[PDB]
Formats: structure tokens, sequence, C-alpha cells
RNA sequence: UUAAUUCCGAUAACGAACGAGACUCUGGCAUGCUAACUAGUUACGCGACCCCGGUCGGCGUAACUUCUUAGAGGGACAAGUGGCGUUCAGCCACCCGAGAUUGAGCAAUAACAGGUCUGUGAUGCCCUUAGAUGUCCGGGGCUGCACGCGCGCUACACUGACUGGCUCAGCGUGUGCCUACCCUACGCCGGCAGGCGCGGGUAACCCGUUGAACCCCAUUCGUGAUGGGGAUCGGGGAUUGCAAUUAUUCCCCAUGAACGAGGAAUUCCCAGUAAGUGCGGGUCAUAAGCUUGCGUUGAUUAAGUCCCUGCCCUUUGUACACA
């Protein structure tokens, strides 16, 4: 018996992003090739198919803690706003990226916008997530 | 693969600019005055160019097409809010500027505000701090 | 009382009142 | 148990003086001051200036 | 004073040194190989990753800060 | 830096002087008898006095302790 | 493993401190045998409590210095782990034994100081305590590896391996032995 | 000259300009009876070992 | 019946005697009591400069003001607990009897 | 079978960890995850030190859950390594021979006292005229 | 001898009072006590998923107070032992133990021509008192720049920058008297700063399990004033306001200055301390390079002295006493 918490949470995002790239039915926007991921960042993602990596990360965060909005996803993907010569501060992630990733995982039947706001995980999703966790456990065994 | 290929363009030329081949292509094409790391990476994306290569290893047809990409932004589906000259007073056209074209427009814009006698132009004539900096204790290496 | 102010503001209000 | 009266300000001239009248046992530091020592400070208006009254 | 100009890609005789020499060293690190062949750390890493996948040097530990290989055993 | 003050030593010496009959060599026994016989308003000062009583009376047994 | 506690994967027993003098102020064997350099501490509580800290932790503490790296013991533990791997490759000994030898070889015996017949002044020679010997031994080879790595391709783990190998040898190539011999020379020059 | 071991037997007093050197009575591990006085840097304890470069020179007692 | 008596006071031993008095009154009137639930103390903290001028060493005053909150929930018709809570009032504490 | 559970806590700093010992087989888990998937990985052996001291035979009969809150990464790891060690000792003092509990307690407290006794150190409060607890601002003359 | 005119010793002194201490708050300890639907836990029934178990901050109600909360008492005293000492006062080490010196608040007699009349409707005297030194209104200035100082922030890189991923805090604060301006979850729109929608909250109840940063893991870089550093400058876009030019602030692209660890001189500091790191409170329509608090990561060195700079005492000398 395997679930998501039994396996290394680092390579689990790689495994889901690989699975979701194989499916390739994930309503990926067209500004992907030109966008910066938060105002506190300086460059664009080094990786070229980053959307499916973030889709895997969002999905497993909705596994661990359900009822998350997009403001929770802007928070969770925060870092240092390195302000040149002034002291550094905390800055949130991008609203548009987190929102459209949740809506791409809604375009696919893998999340479910639950009552009391936010997105929960759908039975198909939890089944999917636990099965690929079993695949990841098998690969590392 | 890892040994120096023949016709390794050690010293490239993009708009009368002596660019290095030894530098990686994304961080090499930013030697042009008007393209940074940001604009370099998005253009080397827009032209389907593998940015795992050095600027010595890419082909001449790929240097030509990517120069056409850099001068022609909207012909290759790039945002309007990405440009360094947006909604100009004269042509009202949002257009990117390259190497010497910046130095042209910069010289024009300084002479422009100087002749129309704006206080901003007056501080630029006196060579002072123009964005309203306190100069009681700053900008001393400027005036010896 | 429908104005329904904080116990914090209520006690500093009573403090200045006596003062 | 012990008293302390000190009135300050200008007396007999222009230079400011400080008269102190004290007798008995009087504590200054520690916590017990907050529930043993009763203190009060007031101002008195005279024709040449102000004098201050501290009873302790 | 003095300056360092390492290779971005192998000279024929430098790659001939690498193909012959670096599997003789007891310590194989990109920093050691960078100094010992006049090659950028990018070239060093890429070359040692060839050498490993090829199946010639025995890796001991990988880490984002430090990647260490050794010469493979004899018997 | 553990030097006991006049209030500790004086009051401990007075309690040894009067109630030598009940005090002993054990700390917690004479702490309780000291609390019973003497009105000490704080608990720290109670433990300090009881602590001195069962050091002097551990030396009265030895020989010619002065004070 | 209820019997032996291999430091990550390095044996505790079969490491001997040859010098009788530095033996008490070097903790490597039998009770200071712990898996990690990392620990709680309380070695700055009383005077000679410090002597009981495993020398690997003493090295891990001394390493994290120069402002920007104050309190990064996890980064320092990975540096010591990588250094012990590299020592084992180039040497082939017990890395704990090589470290112990480098500590002994680096610690000075005599140092110069200002003394009395108070009036004027005088710079005479005096001994260093066996604690001061090991204290300055650690500091010297830490700062040696540090300043060697600054503006260089040779990574901090490699520079530490270089210093600890050459110091355990007694080379006069490690900053440790170089500076030791400078202090003992000046100490002689005015004794 | 051969390097010789002196053992601290009784710590006496602190010396130097800024109270920096511990002056200690040492008892030689080599000869049974010879006990001399030495100025020592750093912190020193009653009953540990020193490595003296010379075992003849003696520091001025105060 | 489920009625909520909360006591908000700046002084502690005052509040404790009122909490005791309402338990005494409740157990005598033979009705179910939920014991005095102690909500966290709020410490209103204001820190100013001492000197009226600015020609001294920079010394600050740290003024604190604790405020304590207890509540007892009872199972009683309004009347009897209303007459229990209409007696034995002191100036320190403040009362709230909440029905719903 | 009846209840054989003891909820026992370990604190090193603000952080706290309540180990829930119980009868069963050998499993140890922290917030659902097992021991060997609790990062940072650098302090892996800090979580294992109670296991590698006592062996896996003493944990044959007990299945110890741990719930953790507060502090940071290193404090939380020192909280949980303490918690499971106390939780087993408290189990062997209630349901097993005290000779067994005594043997385990002696084995741990000799290796490291920090396993059973909490570190009483807390981040000292700041005072004015300074950027920290004791540090003061740079004084200027002339 | 002590942190101490702190004590015990010698002793024409004995007994005392102020300041030190004691005291109040604070930090660490209780599987002992009183309590909990504005805090939980454990068991349970149910529900979802993986192959009987496993996971759940998915749902729900009988026990209990381990974790959270805050009340009452307890506990620690140089108390036990081994040394040193006039054998005293006390100091050093070691067991047991949650602590073997947590940190602040308060603070004497006497003084300074120290600061404040720009905190006061504390306030003597003087000035002015209609063309006002009263007050309102609209404009600018308080920032001006060959210059010399002082407090700070960011750096000089590989013990690093960039891009992903993984993972953990504690203090607070939050809708207003005149007073207008609150903290924000969530659903759509926009790359971004933002806009619109319905909600919760006068707060252990909602923002919130406050998914903070450093750190951690995996890449790209490779000793090059370089992807270090981000000053200066150009262009466009949002928000606050009745109004931003002498850019309020914030966002997007472009420009890429010195700076390669710092002369004389000098500062702060000994344990959860220095330092790195971010988060709250103050000011606040807008708003932190400041300050005042908070936690996270967490050391090297020292347990000493009168050499340096200060201040304090005793002896001695004096023709000084507004000294």
């Amino acid at each position: 018996g395997v679930t998501v918490k039994d396996v290394n949470q680092q390579e689990f995002v790689r495994a889901l992003a690989a699975f979701l790239k194989k499916s390739g039915k994930l309503k990926v926007p067209e500004w992907v090739d030109t966008v910066k991921l938060a105002k506190h960042k300086e460059l664009a993602p080094y990786d070229e198919n980053w959307f499916y990596t973030r889709a895997a990360s969002t999905a497993r965060h909705l596994y661990l803690r359900g009822g998350a909005g997009v403001g929770s996803m802007t928070k969770i993907y925060g870092g240092r706003q390195r302000n040149g010569v002034m002291p550094s501060h905390f800055s949130r992630g991008s609203k548009s990226v987190a929102r459209r990733v949740l809506q791409a995982l809604e375009g696919l039947k893998m999340v479910e916008k639950d009552q009391d706001w936010g997105r929960k995980l759908t039975p198909q999703g939890q089944r999917d997530l636990d099965r690929i966790a079993g695949q990841v456990a098998a690969a590392k065994k | 693969s890892l040994v120096i290929p023949e016709k390794f363009q050690h010293i490239l030329r993009v708009l009368n600019t002596n660019i290095d081949g030894r530098r990686k292509i994304a961080f090499a094409i930013t030697a042009i005055k008007g393209v940074g790391r940001r604009y370099a990476h998005v253009v080397l994306r827009k032209a389907d160019i593998d940015l795992t290569k050095r600027a010595g290893e890419l082909t001449e047809d790929e240097v030509e097409r990517v120069i056409t990409i850099m001068q022609n932004p909207r012909q290759y589906k790039i945002p309007d809010w990405f440009l360094n000259r947006q909604k100009d007073v004269k042509d009202g056209k949002y257009s990117q500027v390259l190497a010497n074209g910046l130095d042209n427009k910069l010289r024009e814009d300084l002479e422009r505000l100087k002749k129309i006698r704006a206080h901003r132009g007056l501080r630029h004539f006196w060579g002072l701090r123009v964005r309203g900096q306190h100069t009681k204790t700053t900008g001393r290496r400027g005036r010896t | 009382m429908a104005v329904q102010i904080s116990k914090k503001r209520k006690f500093v209000a009573d403090g200045i009142f006596k003062a | 148990k012990g008293c302390e009266v000190v009135v300050s300000g200008k007396l007999r001239g222009q230079r400011a003086k400080s008269m102190k009248f004290v007798d008995g046992l009087m504590i200054h530091s520690g916590d017990p001051v907050n529930y043993y020592v009763d203190t009060a400070v007031r101002h008195v208006l005279l024709r040449q200036g102000v004098l201050g009254i501290k009873v302790k | 004073r003095d300056k360092l100009n390492n290779l971005v890609l192998f000279d024929k005789a430098t790659y001939d040194k690498l193909c012959k020499e670096v599997p003789n060293y007891k310590l194989i690190t990109p920093a050691v190989v960078s100094e010992r062949l006049k090659i950028r750390g990018s070239l060093a890493r890429a070359a040692l990753q060839e050498l490993l996948s090829k199946g010639l040097i025995k890796l001991v530990s990988k880490h984002r800060a430090q990647v260490i290989y050794t010469r493979n055993t004899k018997g | 830096g553990r030097v006991r003050t006049k209030t500790v030593k004086k009051a401990a010496r007075v309690i040894i002087e009067k109630y030598y009959t009940r005090l002993g060599n054990d700390f917690h026994t004479n702490k309780r008898v000291c609390e019973e016989i003497a009105i000490i308003p704080s608990k720290k000062l109670r433990n300090k006095i009881a602590g001195y009583v069962t050091h002097l009376m551990k030396r009265i047994q030895r020989g010619p302790v002065r004070g | 493993t209820p019997d032996i506690k291999l430091f990550g994967k390095w044996s505790t027993d079969d490491v001997q401190i040859n010098d009788i003098s530095l033996q008490d102020y070097i903790a490597v064997k039998e009770k200071y045998a712990k898996y990690l350099p990392h620990s709680a501490g309380r070695y700055a509580a009383k005077r000679f409590r410090k002597a009981q800290c495993p020398i690997v932790e003493r090295l891990t503490n001394s390493m994290m210095m120069h402002g920007r790296n104050n309190g990064k013991k996890l980064m320092t533990v990975r540096i010591v782990k990588h250094a012990f791997e590299i020592i084992h490759l180039l040497t082939g000994e017990n890395p704990l034994q090589v470290l112990v030898n480098a500590i002994i070889n680096s610690g000075p015996r005599e140092d110069s100081t200002r003394i009395g017949r108070a009036g004027t002044v005088r710079r005479q020679a005096v001994d260093v305590s066996p604690l001061r010997r090991v204290n300055q031994a650690i500091w010297l080879l830490c700062t040696g590896a540090r300043e060697a790595a600054f503006r260089n391709i040779k990574t901090i783990a490699e520079c530490l391996a270089d210093e600890l190998i050459n110091a355990a040898k007694g080379s006069s190539n490690s900053y440790a032995i170089k500076k030791k011999d400078e202090l003992e020379r000046v100490a002689k020059s005015n004794r | 000259q051969p390097i010789k071991l002196a053992r601290v037997t009784k710590v006496l007093g602190r010396t130097g300009s800024q109270g920096q050197c511990t002056q200690v009575r040492v008892e030689f591990m080599d000869d049974t009876s010879r006990s001399i006085i030495r100025n020592v840097k750093g912190p020193v304890r009653e009953g540990d070992v020193l490595t003296l470069l010379e075992s003849e020179r003696e520091a001025r007692r105060l | 019946h489920r009625i909520r008596i909360t006591l908000t006071s700046r002084n502690v031993k005052s509040l404790e005697k009122v909490c005791a008095d309402l338990i005494r009154g409740a157990k005598e009137k033979n009705l179910k009591v939920k014991g005095p639930v102690r909500m966290p103390t709020k410490t209103l903290r204001i820190t100013t400069r001492k000197t009226p001028c600015g020609e001294g060493s920079k010394t600050w005053d740290r003024f604190q003001m604790r405020i304590h909150k207890r509540l007892i929930d009872l199972h009683s018709p309004s009347e009897i607990v209303k007459q229990i809570t209409s007696i034995s009032i002191e100036p320190g504490v403040e009362v709230e009897v909440t029905i719903a | 079978g009846p209840l054989q559970s003891v909820q026992v806590f370990g604190r090193k700093k603000t952080a706290t960890a309540v180990a829930h010992c119980k009868r069963g087989n050998g499993l140890i888990k922290v917030n659902g995850r097992p021991l060997e998937m609790i990062e940072p990985r650098t302090l892996q052996y800090k979580l294992l030190e109670p296991v590698l001291l006592l062996g896996k035979e003493r944990f044959a009969g007990v299945d110890i859950r741990v719930r953790v809150k507060g502090g940071g990464h290193v404090a939380q790891i020192y909280a949980i390594r303490q918690s499971i060690s106390k939780a087993l000792v408290a189990y062997y003092q209630k349901y097993v021979d005290e000779a067994s509990k005594k043997e385990i307690k002696d084995i741990l407290i000799q290796y490291d006292r920090t396993l059973l006794v909490a570190d009483p150190r807390r981040c000292e409060s700041k005072k004015f005229g300074g950027p920290g607890a004791r540090a003061r601002y740079q004084k200027s003359y002339r």
C-alpha cells in the first residue's frame, strides 16, 4: 500500500508533471513563452514546459491542504523582493498564473471548486495522485 | 559534440557590434544597446532557437532570422507592454529600439526638453540630479 | 449596544473618561 | 510613618531655590512605593512667578 | 597583471588529454578538471557527465554545490 | 556572587538563638518550622533564611561558631 | 547499530592521539563518538566545558565565519562531509585520524607577548596552553582553507581537504604550518 | 634542543600587562624532583601538560 | 436555558472573586455550570520617549495594560441567574449576560 | 486488545512535538510522512539516533505517531527526536518491567541528555538604544 | 570576600534607617490540582482514495486535559559531597535536578546657570496688538550643491547570483467623538502593479493552521568589473489625493556608474549573546533605507587585569575657602 506522503515529495512533482505532459489535454495559455512568474522575479523560468510542473505542484498542494483559493497560491509561491539598494521584503506570487493553472486543472476533471470558497481535490484526482505515488515508490524502491 | 567545430563564429557582428561566440547566446545578444537578459531570452524563445548552445555554434541563417525577430516585434506575436519606446509623441507607434537607435532617440529627447525649456531639460543642461534627488551630499565624483 | 466597539478601545475610552 | 514636603522655585530674589522639609522613614525605590508612598505635585501662582509643591 | 582564458569547447589535443588522463586521477571534480585542462566549469561538468554515462569513472556523491567522481577500480 | 544580606543573617541567627529545640540538619524540615514560627512575607526570603539556619547549625555541631 | 557509531560512515575506534599533551582537549573516541557534527551545545556555559565538544563540531563551528555566513551550520556540515569524502580518496586513511594529526601539527608551542617590570615595557616569549594549542590549530586551518577558496574555482570542500592533508603531513604548504612556524620563529627571536 | 614535557602541578597567579599570562608552577615529567616557574598564554588547568622548547630557562616570579 | 455570563476586568483577583461568587450562586440554585473558561489576556502596550524635548539620551517608557476575559455558561431560566447576578458588584469587573 | 497508549511531548525551543505511542507493529510517522522523508535531510540521523541506539527490536511492539507545530526546521527535528525517546520510556514505565525502562533511559542519557530533558533556552527580548538584546548603536565623538 | 558601605573579621562601639538587596513583571518545570463547542486530543461511526492495514487541516457525537489557554499552590537554598580559605565570609569542581547568576521595571544625600517658554488654557516680565508677531485663505520654501562631518542601507561574489521544487515562526494589529479613512478571505478580468463582485470580523470566533525569509533539494553559470553590484538616465502604465513638475508611491522594458575587503582613527559586544534573516507596532489619504518589538538559523574568544581611557577612594602637603 502506497499514498503521496510515503514517497519523496521532490520527485513526485516531476512524475505528475511528466504524466500531465503525456495527457497533454491541459488548456495551456499562449503567453507562457513570454511571461514572468512573479513581480519579485527578474528572469523567466529556465525550464520551457514549466506550466505542467506548476500544475503538478498546485494539484499536490490541494491534496495536502484542501479549500485553497488563488490568494493562498499567490502566498505559497512567494519569495524575496530584492529591492536593489533598499532592504529585501516578502512578495506574493502571480494571480493570473495560479488562477489559470487551477482552471486548467478544472478544465481537466482533477479539482472541484468546493463550498466555503477555494478548490478541493476530486475523487478522480486523489485516485490519480495516489496511483502515480505508487509508480514513484516502485521506481525508487 | 564538445570539440570546437569548424566555422565556430568566435567574433560575431550584429548591427556593427563585436559580439563574443564564447558567451551563451541568451547572455551574448544583450551586448546590443536596447536588449537586456529579459528581451534576449524571449526573442531566442520566439525564434525556435535551442539556447543550450554557445554563440559560436549557432548557424548564420539563425543569426539573420533572429535579427529580423529583434527589429520586427509584432510580426512574431510579442506583447506591446514589453517595449522600451511605447506610444511615442511623434509616430504614436509602440516600437522596440536597438544599438545606435537608442543613442539617436536619447540625444534627440535631451535636446528636445532642453530647447522647449522644461525644468527637467534645464537640470539635464546643468548636469544635476533630475528625478528630484537631494544633492547636498551626493554626486560629488560628478563635479570633481 | 449596536456600535459594538472592541474591549481594547472600550477600556481606554473608560480610562480617558475618568482622567 | 515618614513625611516629605519640598517646595521649589524663586524665593527672596531672581535665582531659583529648592527648600526640602523631611522627617521619619521614607522609601524611594522598589515596588512597595506603589502602595505605601502617596505623592502629589501642584503649582502655586505668585506675583513674581510660579512655585511648585511636591508632598510625599 | 595575469588573466585566465579557459576553453568553452575542447581543442583536439586537450580532449585527447581528457580521454587519456582524467580517469587516472584519484579525485575527479569539475573544479580539478577545470584547472587541469584550462576549461570552463560548464565544459568540465559536461565532459565528466559524458565520462560517467559512458561508464568509465565511479561516482561517489552528487550535490548542486559539489559533484565528486574517482577513477574506477582495477580488479 | 551568593553573599547573604543582613536581613537573612540577623533573622536566621535570632531563630537559631530562640528555637534551637526544633531546627535540624535537613533543609525542608526547618523551612516548614521557620515558616510556622516566623512571619516572612515573601517565599524566596523564607528559603534563604531556612538555607542559612541549616548551614550555621551544621557548624554549631563542629565547634566554636562566633556570632 | 547498538555497538559502534560510525560518523556518517567513518569508524570511531582505531584513531589514536599520539601526543600526551593535546589528548584531553581532543574529543574523537568512545563517548564523543556521534553521527553528526550538529548538536545543541551549552559548551559556552562554564570555563573548560568547551574541551568536551567533538573536534568535528569544533571545526563545523569555526568554519561558519566572515559575516555573510554567521549561523549556517547545515551548509558547514555538508562542507565537512564532502571534505571527509575527498580526504579519504586522495589519502586512503581514516579522515578523523588525518584531522587529529593536522590539529597536532598546526598548534604552536611558544608565542611572543608583552610583560612587566611594569615601568617601560618588554616583549618576551611564553608557552601556549594545550587548549589554546587546539583552539588556534582549528582557527588557522579553517582561515587557511577559507582565504584559499576566495576568488577561485577550487571549492571550499576541496580547499579544506588540501589544508587538512598538507597540515596533517607537516608540509609548510598549508597556511596552518606556514603561520605556526612564523609565530614560533618570532617567539624564538625575542626569548 | 630536544622538546620536553613539563606538567602543571599548582596554578599560582596571573601576570602580564593586561592580566593575559597565567604564571604556573610546573613539575618535570623527565627528572623526578625539578620544579620551575613558567608564564603561559591561554587558559591553563591544575593537572595538565605543556611542551617546552627549552627545559632550563625560568620566568621571573612576582 | 443555555445562557453565557462573560466577565471582562483589568484587575485579576477582583475577576476571580466574581467567578467564584457566580459558581457559588449557581451550585446553590441547583443548575448545571460550565466552569470559568479563561480567554487569553490582551496586553495593550504603548512605548513613548521620556523627554518632552530631544536634548537627552534616547530613553523610552514601556506602558502596559492587561485586560482579562472569563465566561461561565449555565443551564437556567433567565430570572434566577439574573437575580444571582444583580447582587455582589464591585467597580473593577464588567458584566455581560447573553441569552442566545 | 485494550488501550496501551501514552501521549508524550518533546520541546527544544518555541517548537513542540507530541509523540502518540500505542501497542502494535513497528511504524514511526511524523504528520503522515515516515521518518526518512522529513527534511532537512542533513539531520537525518538526529531522527534515527533513538532507533540506532536502542535497535528496531524495542520499537517492535509500539507504533509511534508524532504531530509537530511551531518553531523552525532544526528546533522541530530536536523536538521530535526528544518526543519519541520520552514516549517509549513512558510506555515501558507504565506497561513493561521498570528494569527495561531503566536500561533504555541509561542507554540514551549517556549518549545525549537532550533526548529526555528539554533545552531551557529562549530568544532574549530586545532593549532600546540597540539593534538586539545586548548590541548598542555606534557612539560618535566630536 | 561580594554584583554591591555585600557581608565576617579586627574593633569603643551597639542598634538602626535611605540607596544595594528584598520587591513587581518576566523566562524555563509540573503525565499533581480547577476548567473548557471563542482550545484541543484520543477513540468511534461515517465518507473518499491505495494494495486487513494505510492517509485525511474530509464529515459528525461519548470520554478525557498529554499538546493550547490562565488561575492557585509547589520548586532552588551555594541545599549534597570533594577541595581552598584567618578555617570564617565566601570561591572552584562534581552528582541529583526543568533551572546551579534569564532579562527588565524601580532607584539614595547632593548637585549642573545641561534641555525644553516650538507639549500645555504650566508660566513672571518684555514685545506686538488692525497695514497684526492674532487667524484664514492661494503660491513657494523647509530638499536648493565646488564643499567637510555624523547615523544607516546595498555591495564587492562560487561559504555566491539566477530558475524551479520542497518545507517551518512568534510578538501584534483590524471598521474610528469632531474623524472622512479598517483587517481582508473568496469568484471572475489584466503579464504586472490593479479593477469589479458577494462575504466574515468590534475579534482564542473572521483575515489564519498567520504555507515569512534565511536555510534546504535539483539545475544554468565558471574567476571575466561576469548571470557580481544596481547608482544615473529614457519611455509607458496603475493607485492615493482637491492637487505629484523639484519624478509621493508601485509596476513593465531599456540604460549598467564606482566598488577587487578598504589610510589615520574608532565603535558595539561574552550565550539562545554577536551576526545573518525576515515579520509586526509607531508615523500613515499615500508610506520605512528610521526607530521600537518579535521569532527563525546560531558561533569564535574570555571566567582575567589595572597596561590604555574614565570615574571613585585612602594617606600626605598647603600661605587656597566667591576654594
